[PDB]
Parts: C-alpha cells; structure tokens; sequence
C-alpha cells in the first residue's frame, strides 16, 4: 500500500512540491527498505521537492 | 522448545550456524503477491522487496539504483533461495500431473481387469450355449435315425 | 501425548482460521532441533504459525 | 497456565467452538471448566475418549441428549427431606428419561462388530431407575384422573 | 520424471492392451461361432449321411 501511494507521489512530484514520508520501506527486509528508500529519495530529491 | 519469527537478513542465517537449530520460512507467491501460509522446514525467507515493487509499478532504475546499495552477499541469499524454491516448485508441478497420469493408469487397470472379467464370462457361457444346441441337434438326428 | 516435549502436528491447521482459508502445515519440534527461527518479511501468517 | 496467555491466544474461543456442539448444558459444563494441565494419564485418556467418541459420531448413530437438564438442586433439596415441586421432578423424570435413551442407543450401538468397553462399561453402569420414572409420570401430571 | 517416463509408458501399454482384447474379444467371439456352425454343420452332414 506504502510501495503503490509512493509509485503515485513519484508519477506527480515537482520542484514547486512538499512530500511528507513516514518510514519509507518499512514492512520488509531492513537492508532491501534502506536501499528502496535512498533511491526514492534520491529521486524526489532530485526534483528540488 | 522454541518457536521463534524474524524479518532481520542476520537471522535468516541464524540456525544453520548453531547445532540443535532448525532455520524455516513461511512461504509467499509473488505472482499473486499473497502468502501461501506454507511452513517450508530447513528453507529460509527471500525478501522480495524489489520484485513487490516491480509488480505494484516502481520505475526499473530506481530498483536498479536501490540494489547498488546492497552487499554482494545479500544479492545472492536471495537469489540462490529463488532457484531452490523455483526448483521445489518445479518438482510439485511435476509431481501433479505425475499424480494425474498415476490416477489415470490405475483407473484405465481396473477397466481392463472388468473388461478381461466380462470376457471370460461371456465366452464361458457361448461355450455353454454352443454345447447345449449341439447335444440338443445330436439328439434329435439319433431319435430320427431310430425313426 | 508425551513428557519428552516432542510435537509433530501433521497437516496442522489454525483453530479459529475459517476451514476454506486455512492453510494446513506439518509442524514438528524437540527431536533433531529443539529451536525453529522462521525467517523472512512479515507476510507469511509467522504470527499465525 | 498463564491465564494471560490463554486470553491473547483466544483459547476461551477454541472453547466455543465445542460448546455450539454440545447437546446439553452438562457437556458445556465441563467445557467451561476445560484448561491445559501436565498429568499426562488423565490428558491421554481425555484424547483417547474423544477419539473413541469420533470414531462412534463417525461411524455409528448420534447420542440422544434431549430433556436433559441438571438435577443438582433438586437432588440435594430431596436429599435432606426438603418436599420437591413438580418442575424438580419433571427435570429429574427428563433426566431419567435421557437415561433411557441413552441406554435404547448403546444397546443398539452393541450388535456391531468390536464392542469398545468404555461406553459398554457407561451402559451397564446405569440402573433400571423406571420405577421413580413412572411415579413421576403418574404423580407429578396436572389432570387428576390418573393422580386418582 | 522417471515416475511419469514409467508411468505413460504403462499407460501406453494398457490403452494397447485394450484396443488387442477388444479385437481378441471380436476374433474369439467370431470362431466360437465358426465352430459352434462347423459343429452343427458336421453333426447334420453325419446324419444326413
């Protein structure tokens, strides 16, 4: 649920954007969650959201 | 007696090292993305967290960038429980249409047993019939050359 | 019934799981191994098991 | 046990689940009752008397239970020369009357093969009560002609 | 997969074991009606002679 709403924030982020992330990759394996969740927020980040 | 539940990558690893521990896994299907519920003993846990994401629509460099971060170590775990799960799945769908080939043999042995059952028994009684209207023929061409 | 604390539960099932929904399992412990760590994300029913 | 345990496994609904299936209030008694224990004897002829039992709902007919009831305060009032109300008296005339049945089903439950002597030991542990049984029946009824 | 090699191998042989009984059955059932004819042939030329 956490992996689809993100997909969607990820589909529709801009630099004009806030984006509020509750423990990102949670609910699975800790290193596969840390690894998933520094992409996505290297992605975001590189929107300057 | 202990029972315990992990979702930590070190204790996936944890029984195999020490004597008297049993490592186990409860089995997920990825193609549904549900869980089987199915206790797979001395099998340990894959995650599969990438392959989720993949299937619920997360851009392929992203997963691609994420498994970067990972250790050399981590990305064959999961791997390797991937060929030997795909394997044990191989083997079950192997084993089911073996078990639908065995029950069709066994039936189509039955039928043939009836069948060879029915088939002595019909010949039996044409030998019966055919022996009685002899006798009876027999009979009537002695009483008329008597006549 | 036994006091050595051996359990072999053959096709083992849930009691208060519905009889179309539960999954059954061969679930055995304190013979060759007196510990069983189950291993892997929090998908699985590892709290139903 | 741990009480607490027995609570957050739900064990009181496991429970339940038994007593939907009982056929009197008797069986619901020792259900509520029912909790895990280490004598290892009595558990291990507890699960040998239920498999018997399968083996009996499985195989056999079903054990009548209708009209019972428990008869404990009318057997304790009656014993200490306290005079009973027809109710008490109907509950043990239904009581004896279940005795009845019950000895009808496992005298036709006995002309199979294997006679397992538990339940053939609870048949022939039941007495012929039928002579209070038929007091009962012509003493406790409203109309007065038959109490003539 | 040696199981199911053995196995559709049997069944092979029953299926072929069918399809010759069946025409065994045919055969057989055929001249036990040529000799019970034969017979009754022979026993009415023996009196006609």
């Amino acid at each position: 649920s956490h992996m689809v709403n993100i997909v969607g924030i990820l589909e529709q982020v801009n630099e004009n954007s806030l984006v509020l992330f509750d423990e990102l990759g949670a609910g699975t394996d800790p290193q596969e969650g840390a690894a998933l969740a520094m992409s996505i927020l290297d992605d975001v980040h590189r929107t300057n959201a | 007696r202990v029972l315990a539940t992990t979702h930590y990558p070190e204790l996936k690893a944890y029984g195999y090292n020490r004597e008297g521990v049993m490592n186990a896994s409860v089995e997920f299907d990825i193609e549904t993305l549900s869980p089987t519920y199915k206790l797979l003993i001395g099998v340990p846990g894959r995650s599969n967290a990438f392959e989720i994401s993949k299937r619920l629509g997360l851009p392929d460099h992203i997963i691609g960038q994420a498994k970067s971060e990972m250790t050399a170590e981590h990305n064959e775990v999961d791997t390797m429980i991937a060929s030997l799960e795909q394997s044990k799945k191989r083997a079950e769908e192997e084993l089911s249409e073996t078990e639908s080939i065995r029950k069709e043999a066994e039936k189509l042995h039955k039928e043939l047993q009836q069948q060879i059952i029915e088939l002595n028994s019909k010949k039996d009684k044409m030998l019966e019939e055919a022996e009685q209207q002899a006798a009876e023929k027999v009979k009537a061409a002695m009483k008329e050359a008597e006549d | 019934m036994n006091d050595t604390g051996f359990i072999r539960l053959k096709k083992a099932r849930h009691p208060l799981l519905p009889p179309d929904q539960v999954v059954a399992n061969d679930i055995e412990l304190g013979r060759d191994f007196s510990t069983i760590v189950i291993t892997g994300p929090n998908t699985g029913g590892k709290t139903v098991t | 046990m741990q009480q607490k345990v027995l609570s957050a496994l739900e064990f009181h609904k496991v429970k339940e689940q038994v007593i939907g299936h009982a056929a009197s209030s008797l069986g619901k008694e020792m259900l509520l009752e029912l909790k895990p224990s280490a004598s290892i004897d009595e558990i291990k002829k507890q699960l040998d008397e239920v498999d018997e039992a399968s083996d009996i709902i499985r195989l056999r007919g079903q054990a009548p239970f209708g009209g019972l009831v428990d008869i404990r305060g009318a057997l304790r009032r009656a014993e200490i020369g306290s005079v009973l109300s027809p109710s008490e008296f109907t509950e043990i005339s239904g009581l004896l009357y279940a005795v009845k049945q019950m000895k009808h089903f496992i005298t036709q439950m006995a002309e199979d093969g294997v006679d397992i002597p538990l339940i053939h030991q609870h048949a022939e542990q039941l007495i012929t009560l039928s002579d209070l049984e038929r007091d009962i029946n012509s003493c406790i009824d409203d109309h007065g002609e038959v109490l003539d």
